């Protein structure tokens, strides 16, 4: 039967680059800003809210998702797509790891299993590739603190410092000039709202940028008291009155 | 799933504690007796058998350990991946749908037995749920091989308004008699206390 | 099912020399308690047609769903439902033992024992029997159960052979019914004392009586 | 309306039921060394002594979902059930990744299982065989 | 513009200004179809269908073009026959279920939007084609009287009076000023004398027509769905003919 | 030109608002030779011209028997002619195996559309391209029925399909009244058949080889005369 | 646990002569004490002049019946109304039987009719498909006190050749009157039906018991 | 245009774009009609725009506002067909929640569960996006009055009120203002009647001529109840300031 | 799709006639059940079928008994130029009168012959099945096939129903060009034996020893037929059969 299969989406061009792909990254360019800074003691994830009317509550969407209690991510691109697979990585943290070993995978493996879920897009009869950019920070046991970047085609690159979106090569010279080995988690913090405000077009406060933060444990947000090994989250999401305070300071 | 594998061969080869939950004005109180036995012997004299399913949301089950601990933990999961889905604090209804469907999908061949109790925006729930499906919903349950005298000290000295200080002290007294008095369980008390608005804390071996 | 659980005791049924006439009683029996009164097992499907049933009574309602179905499908899309177009009685007694025969086989049979009776569109009377094994046969006179040891030979004292039938009247058959259903009465402890009747004859069409009652009644002779 | 599977039995046997395993020599008769079982595995050793248990797993999720089919059915009409049909028939027909074994994402959405794990999802899971080309021979039926 | 070039040849295509031009080209193949109309009255319904006369070899009992779903739903009408026997067929299946489920008659908005549902799914994928007929149905329920008109967009409404086919904007104006010159209503009688107008007078191309007409009301026919006798049949045409001249 | 476009299948639509395939699919009906099919309150009869390849080769099959009460003839494509008689075997075996019923002609019509409306909303195959003639004699007498492969089923006191067959159509219109009236005469409806199939005839004779005749009715079934059998209607 | 089988009790007997053959039986059905029917026919003609019996459970050789009948009729359209020979009806039963080799049919099947060279044949099976071609074949309940009967006054080895039809016919209704009167499940009446090569002829008798 | 492919199906152009997408919402605007969404104290109002030109329609059948669930109401922007499709796949969706999860399906659930379905038909080739917009509104036991809208590239958010239709832009300017002045996001009323005439009121002068009781449409949820008010309604609501 | 429509579009399942091979079972569309190489076999469905069958199997009317092939001695040997079969043709009167004389040995070939010595049905059955084996391969291959090749496809199909019920043990006999004269045993447990001399019947270790006393390669065929008459004779008239390269020919009382 003619249905019993489907011509793949995705083909070669004559000069070897395949096309879906290179539309993706360009939807991805044309993107909001979003970045993502390492420093020795945690790693800073932004971004800048966008809203179709004033009337809008901000607060109900969040580009920024916690993926486990100590990774998160961060976007530029197409929303949806990004909500499809926050669900999938969420899921597949339990489901791969968490159900198999008894803790939570970490940054590199979680980081894997997204980048192959976006790679079977491209090899596809019926789907289109994914028109979306990824940033994801994480801290682990045995690999400290992590920052990778994810491309439509399944390509990830680990960063000291990166920004995907409409301002990206600004925003990344700007980043090559002001970082170093020695940076703090509120130095990068201020690096990256000084970073921000070169992007963003509107108003640069506290209700149209979005942050969020790796650092270090919350026992305060466990929900639960009586057992000292137990590690709070890590990932803490800065609220909008910290931002506006962080802002005038 | 679940593997059939060499279940002729294993055929053909055959062929050659004390848990308790009380209820008070402003939450649930789940308490636990702390020996492992396997068989006669003592294994372990200070064991936990409280489980967290959430945060706030608790079990302590009885039955085939390995399906207790197995459930517990894939339940634990689903709750957790829902409520980061709805961005909404788990309840416990849901946790108590879960547990009954899986249950009653295997047809009793889980071999779980569960005190589920906790807090939730809509507030403090206790429920009892058997390894068939059936579930029920109580203000002072008892389980395990010592749950008839915990069963009767609960029945000696509970009331409507109970403080979290007296539900406390009744569930700890209900564990003691199990402890005193059946050969199974023994050792420590352990509690948790959940409270309307506030974090769950967690005592473990709280009276010795 | 495995195992009936409600159940409906005797269906008898007999021809004369003009139609048929069946009977059954109204009592779904829960074991030895008698739980429900006001059963009727005695279907009519269509106006040439009835259908009695004895044993389970929830595949006794599968059973009467099925004829529904069939009735309603006839008239989808026939206009002549209604006419020569109309379901027979050998119609649905072959539908009815092909299914009880390919539930048997499937080792789910339905706890019944069914009596199909009615008359043809050209005068002739239909009169079989099939039970849950798929067994079929035909006679001037059928019974189920208990009726077919007590009810079975009162009634083959009036019709004995093939030659008897044109010889039996309406009222002759009726009486001889009437009769064995008392006897059934008498003997039967699943039995009933209210029952319902249906002659179905090619003169003057279906007559089904409810409420009918065993009367005059002999329990004098007590000492 | 079935809630525990039912029908689950055969009914009938014979040595040519299983057509992607046929010998080319006897076509009647199955291939021993392409099925890549041990060998020693008579299809009649399959008719008894299995789990009881077993039959209910395996056809348990297709028996909620035809339940919920039926009802859909019921009390919507036939466009409902045969729309869901349709998306989930065409979200499975174009899937083909013979390097993988899981589940689409969308899949799980029609499914309404985004946020669920069951015992299928943590344990999803020779000489001859198990090769792309097999893969390719069974999705396309040459 | 009526044709959209490089958006045509598929189903479940938008056009760059959000159209959908299979759905579209069935509504013109609907357009071409025998003229079909229908009227709401007090406590009614009447449909009326302009037949074209043919050879004296058919049947003459064995050949209706008004069909009737159930007891109680009678329907008409236009575009392609094969489709609007497929469609009366599904509109049967499920009245059947629903009374089989429900034990009682279905109602007519319940039955138009499963049938509405059923056409709209054929909008759906580029292997299915849009149905090239459009239906005019109704009957009377628990509530009364209802008469609707499904497209082959899948979008159906409730009419005070509806008309279809070739004749459809004559047959529409005779409609709307029937409908202005009775704001209290109209009975079943002066409903058929009115069709019988209406199909004589939305006639008009060289070829001999008969005419028929089905009452569904309470006062008439006690709720249920009837054709029309000789006696009423034949007022109604001399109506009819006297309108005309 | 325009209609060169808009005829790729049948899920598509011309702008007009045309259905191409099913119109061909039609027109692929004037490919057969003539059948001509007539009864009366007690029997039915269809008439046959039936064409050879050449000298060498025999005679097409034009009438087929699908129960002891029911038959038809072909006018079209024979993958499809072939198809649709099996399809109507095969429901007459279910009705008679199941109900210990005669299958009637109606439903037999009904299921005939329902199965030929499939093909032509669908992708991936064809429309039917066959005419059919059933005749059938059950409960509400003698009946024949035209099935046309969009999927139409229209019942007649006669009619003829096929190349010609307007000239037969036209005799059968013009003659009703007489051969409708022809009731336990069966020799005189045959005639009658022959007489109109003759019309359609161009540079042709009926031979022995060349016609096949059918007849159903009360206390006749379904019975089929070919060669010798129809020189006494020559 | 269900039991899905039965008995009902009846009486068969097949003879081959010269130019005809005979298949009888008794017409009553029973349930292991009670007589169902005194007038249930078990000897049925298939067409192209074959007559069948199957006797056991009845509920299995009508399903076997039906079966045969409904392959002879596609047999008859597939292959251009050609009649279906004694040995081909003997292989299709054969492969009928066979085909429930794990769940049989509890049956004993007999058929007869007339060879190609005209001559009469009788083919008897076993309840899963073993089949030959015999003379004389008695089946089901009293067939001990039949066959003697039979074996008694004809010479199988008047030899059985010279034999008329009606001579057939007396000597079965003897053996199955001795029968009756010796076997109670044997009674009721009696049915032949012979098969010649002017077709199938049914012949009935009553038997005791009325 | 779209020059090659994505005049079929979904999949990117040179500039990144998916054009059916695009073309689907282009399709929500055929009906030229607006909706109004707007959050009380205790409630939240929906009203909708009639346009009944044709005067042989029932005007008691056109209704672009469905009842999902006790709780739950729904106002659909686009053509009839895919919004009575919408309707009804919503139905089930809130349905199999209650009874997986235990409790009732609450407003933002239903939306997001609606958006990645919408995401579904934006991704796959033989799949097209329903040419509707969706806005639900409740009153959550959780969050309060509530609103949320999902288009169909399967994007959705929620909102202190909004507007949709060919003239949203005006009274989408007009709510700001409002706001703006009174620097509340919500309306401080105690009863949803006050709620329903301002709502009106608002309509009224953004998009002008006025209406009578025949071209409106009012849905109004509760805590408890989420129901559509009658013509009677309507009118005492107008005639009430 | 509108496949679909109509599994959702409400007799027939009540009938179990959706199923396809139920409609084929009872020759509803046609008589495909009569057309297929591979035989299906019903089987009861419920959780235990072989206890079913072996139940149902032990328990009241001689005639709706399953018949078991004779027991009676069976006895086959390759001297040098064919195979000499030797069977006892003391039939077992019952209820019945047999027109001619029955044969313990089936011919499933002009070139190949079997032995019953089991269930009657089973080994008639499938040794006619593996008749037309033989005949479509040959067909195929435009050679005679070998007699390992039969033997291992008898093997192979009664091992595929290892303990479902069967029971048949049967010796195939052939002579071919490239393998000579050649005779295996096959039986209902999967077993494959080939061999020179076998006997198989209630006394046979009598004719075994007959044999061995008087046993070589260079016997003619008088001497053969001869030896294995008087083998069957010492055993416990006699059938014969000789399989040359060009086939068997029978011996009535030789």
């Amino acid at each position: 039967m003619t249905d019993r299969y489907s011509f793949s989406l995705t083909t070669f061009s004559p000069s070897g680059k395949l096309g879906q792909i290179d539309y993706a990254l360009t939807a991805v360019k044309q993107g909001v800003t979003s970045l993502g800074i390492k420093a020795t003691n945690g790693v800073v994830i932004a971004t800048e809210k966008k809203s179709s009317s004033p009337l809008a509550m901000s607060e109900t969407l969040s580009k920024v998702s916690l993926l486990t209690p100590d990774i998160g991510a961060v976007y530029s691109g197409m929303g949806p797509d990004y909500r499809v697979l926050v669900d999938k990585s969420r899921k597949v943290a339990h489901t791969s790891y968490k159900r198999i070993y008894g803790e939570y995978p970490p940054t590199k493996l979680l980081v894997s299993e997204v980048a192959k879920i976006m790679q079977e897009a491209t090899q596809s009869g019926g789907v289109r590739p994914f028109g979306v950019s990824l940033l994801i920070a994480g801290h682990d046991e045995f690999n400290g603190f992590s920052l990778y970047q994810v491309d439509p085609s399944g390509s990830y690159f680990p960063w000291k410092a990166t920004a995907i979106g409409k301002g990206s090569v600004a925003a990344k010279t700007f980043l090559e000039k002001r970082w170093n080995d020695e940076l703090e988690l509120e130095d990068a913090i201020h690096i990256a709202l000084l970073t921000l405000k070169e992007s963003v077009e509107g108003e640069f406060n506290g209700d149209t940028i979005e942050l969020a933060i790796i650092g270090d444990e919350n026992p305060d947000l466990l929900g639960y008291t009586g057992i000292p090994t137990d590690k709070g989250p890590r990932f803490r999401k800065l609220t909008s009155q910290e931002i506006n305070d962080r802002l005038e300071a | 799933g679940l593997s059939f594998d060499n279940y002729q061969r294993n055929n053909f080869l055959a062929e050659n504690t004390t848990i308790v939950g009380v209820k008070f004005n402003n939450g649930v109180v789940i308490a636990a007796d702390t020996r492992s036995t396997q068989g006669p012997i003592v294994a372990d004299k200070n064991c936990a058998k409280l489980h967290r399913i959430s945060p706030k949301i608790w079990c302590a089950g009885a039955g085939t350990a390995a399906d207790t601990e197995a459930v517990t933990q894939l339940i634990g999961s689903n709750i957790e991946l829902h409520s980061l889905y709805t961005s909404r604090e788990p309840r416990v209804v849901s946790a108590l749908q879960m547990l009954k469907q899986h249950l009653f999908k295997y047809q009793g061949h889980i071999g779980a037995y569960l005190i589920v109790a906790g807090v939730d925006p809509t507030g403090s729930h206790l429920f009892s749920i058997h390894a068939h499906g059936s579930t029920d919903v109580g203000y002072y349950l008892s389980l395990g091989s010592g749950s008839l005298a915990a069963m009767a000290v609960l029945e000696s000295h509970w009331k409507q308004d109970l403080t979290k200080e007296e539900a406390i002290k009744l569930a700890s007294d209900a564990i003691q008699a199990g402890i005193w008095n059946d050969l199974g369980s023994g050792s420590n008390v352990d509690v948790c206390v959940m409270e309307i608005g506030k974090d769950a804390e967690y005592l473990r071996n709280y009276t010795p | 099912t495995q195992q009936p659980i409600v159940t409906g005791t005797s269906v008898i049924s007999m021809k004369y020399d003009n139609g048929v006439i069946i009977a059954a009683d109204n009592l779904g029996s829960y074991g030895s308690l008698l739980r429900f009164n006001g059963v009727e097992r005695l279907i009519p499907v269509g106006d040439n047609t009835v259908v009695g049933i004895s044993g389970d009574i929830s595949d006794m309602q599968h059973i009467e769903r099925l004829l529904k179905d069939l009735v309603t499908e006839n008239a989808y899309d026939n206009p002549l439902a209604d006419a020569e177009e109309a379901l027979e009685p050998s119609y649905i007694f072959e539908y009815l033992a092909t299914v009880m025969y390919q539930r048997r086989s499937k080792m789910n049979p339905l706890w019944n024992a069914i009596i199909v009776a009615g008359v043809q569109s050209n005068g002739d009377q239909f009169l079989r029997y099939v039970n849950l094994l798929g067994v079929t046969y035909s006679s001037p006179t059928l019974a189920t159960g208990f009726g077919a040891h007590m009810a079975n030979p009162l009634l083959r004292k009036v019709v004995d052979r093939e030659s008897d039938i044109p010889k039996t009247t309406v009222q002759v058959a009726e009486e001889a019914i009437v009769n064995a259903m008392r006897v059934l009465y008498y003997r039967d402890a699943r039995s009933s004392r209210n029952f319902s009747l249906a002659i179905i004859d090619k003169n003057t069409g279906l007559t089904f009586k409810k409420n009918l009652q065993v009367e005059n009644m002999k329990w004098d002779f007590a000492k | 309306m079935n809630i525990v599977p039912q029908d689950t039995f055969k009914s009938q046997v014979s040595t040519d039921q299983d057509k992607s395993v046929l010998s080319s020599a006897v076509p009647s008769l199955p291939d021993t060394l392409r099925q890549q079982e041990g060998g020693a595995v008579p299809l009649s050793t399959q008719l008894n002594d299995r789990h009881p248990l077993e039959s209910t797993l395996k056809n348990w999720e297709t028996t909620q979902r035809q339940r919920q089919m039926e009802q859909y059915r019921q009390i919507f009409g036939i466009a409902e059930p045969m729309k869901r049909t349709m998306e989930m028939e065409i979200v499975n027909r174009t899937d083909f990744n013979p390097l993988s074994t899981n589940g689409s994402i969308h899949r799980d959405i029609l499914l309404n299982k985004e946020c669920s794990i069951d015992w299928e999802d943590v344990y999803p899971g020779t000489m001859v065989g198990d090769d792309v080309h097999s893969k390719i021979e069974k999705q396309l039926g040459i | 513009t009526s044709i959209g070039t490089g958006y045509d040849l598929s189903n479940s295509v938008f056009s760059p200004d959000g159209r959908n031009f299979q759905v579209e080209y069935a509504v013109k193949a609907v357009e071409n179809g025998t003229t079909s109309i229908g009227i709401k009255c007090n406590d009614g319904v009447v449909f009326a269908v302009e037949k074209l006369i043919t050879s004296k070899l058919l049947v003459p009992q064995k050949n209706v073009k008004i069909q009737v779903v159930d007891r109680h739903i009678g329907c008409v009408y236009s575009g392609l026959i094969p489709d609007g026997r497929h469609l009366v067929n599904r509109g049967r299946e499920e009245a059947a279920s629903f009374k089989k489920l429900y034990k009682t008659p279905i109602p007519i908005p319940a039955f138009a939007d499963r049938l509405g549902q059923y056409v709209q799914a054929h909008t759906l994928y580029n292997s299915v084609r849009p149905f090239g007929v459009s239906t005019i149905f109704g009957g009377v329920d628990k509530n009364g009287a209802h008469l609707y008109m499904l497209e082959p967009s899948g979008s159906y409404w409730g009419y005070k009076g509806a008309a279809t086919g070739k004749g459809r904007q004559s047959a529409k104006a005779e409609l709307e000023k029937l409908v202005d010159h009775h704001p209290e209503g109209l009975s079943a009688r002066e409903a058929v004398k009115q069709a019988a107008k209406i199909i004589y007078l939305a006639h008009e191309d060289e070829k001999d027509f008969e005419l028929e007409i089905s009452w569904c009301s309470l006062s008439e026919t006690n709720g249920l769905h009837k054709f029309v006798k000789g006696d009423l049949l034949q007022e109604a045409i001399d109506f009819a003919q006297k309108e005309i001249n | 030109m325009f209609r060169n476009n808009y005829d790729g299948d049948t899920v598509t639509f011309s702008p007009t608002g045309r259905l191409f395939q099913v119109e061909y699919a039609l027109e692929a009906i004037k490919q057969g030779s003539v059948t001509v099919g007539l009864r009366s309150n007690t029997h039915a009869v269809l008439v046959a011209l039936k064409r050879n390849a050449d000298e060498l080769s025999s005679y097409q099959k034009k009438i087929i028997k699908c129960d002891e009460h029911m038959g038809l003839s072909l006018a079209g494509l024979a993958p499809d002619a072939r198809v649709l008689s099996n399809y109507l075997r095969q429901q007459c075996n279910y009705s008679s195996l199941v109900f210990n019923r005669k299958l009637a002609v109606e439903r037999a019509g009904h299921l005939l559309c329902d199965k030929a409306q499939k093909n032509t909303q669908s992708y991936g195959g064809r429309p039917y391209g066959v005419g059919l003639l059933i005749i059938g004699y059950d409960k509400s007498g003698a009946h024949l029925l035209e099935f046309q492969p969009s999927g139409n089923v229209t019942e007649l006191y006669g009619t003829a399909i096929g190349a010609r067959s307007q000239g037969a159509k036209t005799y059968l219109e013009r003659t009703l009244d007489t051969f409708i009236k022809i009731d336990g005469n069966p020799d005189e409806l045959i005639k009658a058949g022959v007489e109109a199939i003759s019309q359609s005839l161009r540079d042709e004779s009926l031979t022995v080889d060349n016609l096949s005749i059918a007849i159903v009715g009360k206390d006749t079934p379904f019975t089929i005369y070919d060669g010798e059998a129809v020189a006494k209607y020559i | 646990q269900f039991n899905p089988y039965g008995d009902n009790g009846g009486t068969i007997l097949g003879i081959a002569g010269e130019d005809f053959a005979v298949l009888a039986g008794d017409t009553r059905n029973i349930t292991d004490y009670s007589i169902n029917s005194r007038y249930e026919p078990k000897v049925f003609d298939c067409g192209d002049n074959i007559v069948m019996s199957a006797n056991g459970f009845a509920a299995d050789g009508d399903a076997l019946v039906k079966r045969f009948k409904n392959s002879v009729k596609w047999y008859h359209f597939d292959h251009n109304d050609k009649k279906l020979s004694i040995n081909s009806a003997a292989r299709n039963i054969q492969h009928l039987l066979y085909g429930k080799r794990f769940f049989p049919y509890y049956v004993h099947t007999i058929i007869a009719g007339l060879d190609e060279d005209g001559k009469g044949a009788v083919y008897s099976f076993d309840p899963v498909g073993s089949y030959e071609r015999e003379q004389c074949r008695a089946g089901g309940a009293a067939a001990s006190l039949i066959m003697p009967f039979l074996d008694n006054q004809v010479n199988f080895k008047k030899p059985l050749k010279y034999l008329s039809v009606e001579e057939v016919i007396k000597l079965v209704r003897d053996s199955f009157t001795s029968a009756t009167e010796r076997h109670i499940q044997v009674g009721d009446g009696l049915e032949i039906l012979i098969v010649t090569k002017d077709g199938v002829r049914k012949e009935f008798y009553e038997l005791k018991r009325d | 245009s779209a020059a090659g492919y994505d005049r079929h199906i979904t999949i990117f152009s040179p500039e990144g774009r998916l054009y059916q997408v695009e073309y689907a919402f282009k399709a929500t605007n055929q009906t030229n009609i607006n909706s109004l969404a707007v959050r009380g104290k205790d409630c939240t109002v929906v009203i909708s725009q009639k346009k009944v030109p044709d005067k042989l329609l029932d005007p008691t059948t056109v209704s672009y506002i469905f009842c999902i669930s006790r709780t739950i109401g729904m106002v659909v922007n686009g053509p009839i067909p895919d919004a009575r499709n919408a309707a009804l796949r919503a139905k089930a969706e809130a349905a199999e929640f209650r009874y997986k999860y235990g409790y009732d399906m609450p407003c933002d659930v239903l939306a997001k569960r609606m958006a990645n379905l919408s995401q579904i038909y934006t991704q796959r080739a033989y799949m097209r996006p329903l040419g509707v917009i969706l806005t639900f509104v409740s009153v959550d036991e959780e969050l309060g009055p509530s609103i949320y809208k999902t288009d169909p590239a399967g994007y959705y958010v929620g909102y202190k009120a909004t507007a949709t239709g060919p003239k949203q832009q005006e009274i989408t300017t007009n709510l700001e203002n409002h706001f703006k002045k009174s620097k509340i996001d919500h309306i401080n009323e105690e009863s949803w009647e006050k709620v329903v005439e301002f709502a009106i009121t608002h309509m009224i002068d953004a998009l002008g001529t006025e209406f009578s009781k025949n071209d409106l449409e009012v849905g109004v949820a509760t805590k408890d109840k989420f129901f559509t008010l009658s013509a009677e309604n309507i009118e005492e609501r107008l005639v009430a300031i | 799709m509108q496949a679909i429509a109509d599994s959702f579009s409400v007799l027939v399942k009540e009938l179990q006639y959706d199923n396809e091979q139920n409609l084929e079972s009872d020759f509803v569309t046609g008589a495909s059940q009569f057309q297929r190489l591979a035989p299906s076999l019903t089987v009861p469905p419920i959780a235990s079928p072989q206890q079913f069958l072996r139940a149902h199997t032990d328990d009241r009317n001689p005639d709706c008994k399953i018949k078991i092939a004779h027991g009676t001695t069976t006895l086959a040997f390759r001297f040098q130029g064919g195979i000499i079969v030797a069977v006892d043709s003391r039939a077992t009167a019952g209820n019945w009168v047999a027109s001619q004389t029955v044969k313990k040995v089936i011919e499933i070939n002009p070139f190949l012959l079997g032995t019953m010595a089991g269930g009657a049905a089973d080994c008639q059955f499938w040794e006619t099945w593996l008749g037309s084996q033989c005949r479509l391969h040959e067909l195929r291959e435009k050679e005679r096939i070998s007699v390992a090749a039969a033997s291992k496809i008898l093997s192979n199909l009664v091992y595929q129903y290892k303990g479902a019920g069967l029971s048949m043990g049967t010796m195939i006999c052939g002579y071919t060009r490239k393998e000579g004269p050649t005779i295996y045993y096959v039986d209902s447990d999967g077993t494959r034996l080939k061999g020179d001399i076998f006997c198989v019947g209630s006394g046979q270790t009598f004719a075994y020893g007959v044999l061995d006393s008087n046993y070589k390669w260079d016997l003619s065929v008088e001497d053969a037929l001869y030896l294995g008459k008087r083998s069957i004779l010492a055993a416990a008239s006699v059938n014969l059969y000789h399989v040359t390269e060009d086939g068997w020919i029978y011996h009535g009382n030789h």
